[PDB]
């Protein structure tokens, strides 16, 4: 699916040291699947609650 | 470029006409800058959603009433009252009238000066006032008026016609081949990004011009190869037409100094 | 070249050969350029959802039947008629025939021609299907007879052969190396976007001509260091030979006046 | 550029000023290179996370104390050191004090001197204080009066002001009208990437400068044929100063030889 | 250069120098020109997952053994065979065996062959040898010998060694600049995607190269506003040197002819 480059993006978890439960949209699996973001860094290919990524990675 | 004659139509044409000639010619000319550089302002913050959403205000971006309660419907009203005095300033000192709708920097202004007031006759179909805002931005074409560069590039454009058409029609073929290719390339793929040729030809324009937004992209073997070939080719066709039209600029441009 | 001197042929000849020489010519040269636009038009329509959905019709785009009630096929008959009878008349008013497969503009008509009645004769393996309606888009290359700029960019491409070549294989040698460097710097890796050096190769196409999908992108500083040099080499493996394939170009194009 | 005279003035000029002339010159001068890429890689390296996490420290990037036990903070102190004592020596040994603030390379050293010493003062308002730690990055142009070519940068940039006001104003007349055309033609989509024209703003100038980030992206048809224009003019508006810049560098680098 | 003069050296090296002088030295050189294209594709092939995890098999990408049933060791053995063949016979009969490893070809095939030979008798540290199979994707630098394409690409390298300097200097003091204005003006966020200057430089090398990745964007409005000068002075600062390199590569390529 070609959705916005938010979404063709592979999860970044960032250079801190935490584990943040975030939710990016894999595209291999082409679903949400849950990472731990470190607090800083990453990429646009990353949402708080997994309702907005399936939102706005799927429709 | 003779002088009105009129002994009061010639000292207006040389103050609205000539910034240079007199100090008061150089604060009008300032003062206009201003104005349509507040207009432009105030035309880019108009659609912010702090105003838009905390409000008529959507179809056109102001709210046209005896109150004028709207900022930025003020702001409006102010540039364009002052276009329109400067458009009836020159075109009542104008030597020759029936030469006045010729020029191209006269017509900007009847272009800049024509949607405010459509807009308050219609006042007193919803994509033609969509229309109406859109051409509302010409008005940054009236910085050609107090900008040389601005000018010089108005001659080469005019100048270089027939370069910008080949390169347009260079594009349009490169971008066909390459949205049939890519298509029937990866035609045969349920997760394919290419729904069909018209949507590839957005693939092929953001390639073809090193843009790459990446919301389009080939999968399979062939579509990588005819997108390689896509961007190629692309930076090839762009930069045929683009010496001669640098070329041209710098024949205006030297040819001032 | 001379007329055929047959008073009929070199009638024949004549109209439909220099547009400028009557106005039924003209007339005959805008009627061929808005039936290739119309077969363009109509090959780009066939492929979206709204009609490849609402439907053999996918394979080959139309259908061929007796009734011919499809739209796209009436209107793919009747270009390929008029692609079939304008070579016929060029064919038969040649005064020499055996000269006349030789250009490549008549190379570009019988490739042209050819798919419509390879499907009408299969009628009457899949992807050799795929491959014939990819050709199919061939029909573009018949603007090249009433315009001079396709004209000018053959012979550019014809005079620019050793250049073309030269930009590929520093092209290729370009994405080997980095494709090679990419993979081998970000191998050890769990999310490496780089499974082969064969996959790199679209990775190092992408970065060279800085499309910047950003599809497949290095992770490691390692990764970092080769995509960056792989972008400088890749800006300047292309802007080497642009500017002699730019110098043939202008020089092809000026020529004419 | 004569000599103090004073006998020991002129001494301490030519080795601080004159790499070439003597050995501890040019020991001298290698060792300021060294001094400022030292200072650039510690400035660069407060930032990891590493030591940020692990440490105010965070709004200086050093803590200031007499036990100074911070290692960033060493560094840092040493470099301000060296760049006080050779700012100190030029000054004193200048045979022309009253022109000695005119030149340029003089008041780089200042600025890299500055925002140390303030922050000392301050220790001895928060956006203040990371506006003088972001110019605290000035330091980099340092290696102006080690580098030649820098210094031919510089003069090509004195020489094409007008050249890159233009560009500049090229830019932002373009930048205007493709984000009001790609605001308009994609305003009435329920998820629209393009909230106003300001936010539009963003993707203008990722798309003249084929960038192309990805981050908005036009989805209607109208924004994509505004996406294909914009692409179009912003590559062509960018080539049309970049010869002549390139010419006055050009010019430049090779009057040296 | 002289004949060996031997009667029997000279023979050899007429035949494995000049392909031109006789049908045997145009087969050889065919041959070996096949050979080296093997060598690559074997050598790219060697990292598919489909042969790396159906199989030392992945440290080196071939098994080394005196049965050598993995295809890839033998068609790296046959490369290396024919290259070392080559070699000895070119050495043997080079009449200036002292300045023989002068030229940078007879360097070329030594890299090209040393890495196979240093696997073999180290099977006879890890990172070691991943740098000795990354390096063995210079045989793809062999075609230089038979190709003058790339011969006057690496003269042109060689006499631009100080533009290449310079692009690479200017570019380096870009990325600094550009890397602390974005983590600075993208600082005070938690989405911000800039965690450090050295983490920017990435963001910095891809805005200035016009590639635009996507994978990290600034947020923050100072962000975006570093972001488009970044993509400004990137494209000039690219634009700079690279008009000298290309004058270079034109004069080396007009001079054969
Ligand atoms: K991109
Ligand atoms: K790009």
């Amino acid at each position: 699916g070609p959705r916005r480059k938010l979404c063709i993006l592979h999860r970044n978890p960032g250079r801190c040291y935490d584990k943040i439960p975030a939710f990016y949209y894999n595209q291999k699996k082409k679903q949400c699947e849950r990472f731990d973001w470190s607090g800083c860094g990453g990429n646009s290919n990353r949402f708080k609650t997994i309702e907005e990524c399936r939102r706005t990675c799927i429709g | 470029r003779p002088l009105p004659e009129n002994e009061f139509q010639r000292q207006v044409w040389l103050l609205f006409e000539y910034p240079e000639s007199s100090g008061p010619a150089r604060i009008i000319a300032i003062v206009s800058v201003m104005v349509i550089l507040i207009s432009i302002v105030s035309f880019c913050l108009e659609t912010l959603p702090i105003f838009r959403d905390e409000n008529s205000q959507s179809t056109i971006g102001y709210q046209q009433s005896t109150s004028f309660t709207d900022p930025f419907f003020i702001v409006e009203t102010l540039c364009i009252i002052w276009f329109s005095f400067e458009f009836l300033v020159r075109f009542f000192a104008c030597p020759s009238k029936a030469g006045f709708f010729t020029n191209i920097m006269n017509i900007i202004d009847i272009v800049a000066i024509i949607p405010y007031f459509i807009t308050l006759g219609t006042e007193l179909s919803l994509a033609i006032l969509r229309v109406i805002r859109l051409v509302r931005v010409f008005r940054i074409f009236k910085l050609s008026r107090h900008s040389k560069g601005l000018q010089i590039l108005g001659q080469t454009l005019k100048a270089s016609m027939r370069e910008l058409g080949l390169l347009i029609f260079f594009l349009f073929i490169g971008v066909i081949l390459f949205s049939s290719a890519v298509y029937f390339a990866e035609a045969d793929e349920r997760d394919s990004q290419f729904p069909s040729i018209p949507d590839a030809f957005w693939w092929a324009v953001v390639s073809m011009t090193t843009v790459g937004y990446g919301d389009m992209v080939p999968t399979t073997i062939g579509g990588k190869i005819v997108g390689s070939l896509c961007a190629i080719a692309g930076v090839l066709t762009i930069a045929l037409p683009v010496p001669v039209i640098v070329s041209n600029f710098n024949y205006f441009y030297h040819r001032e100094t």
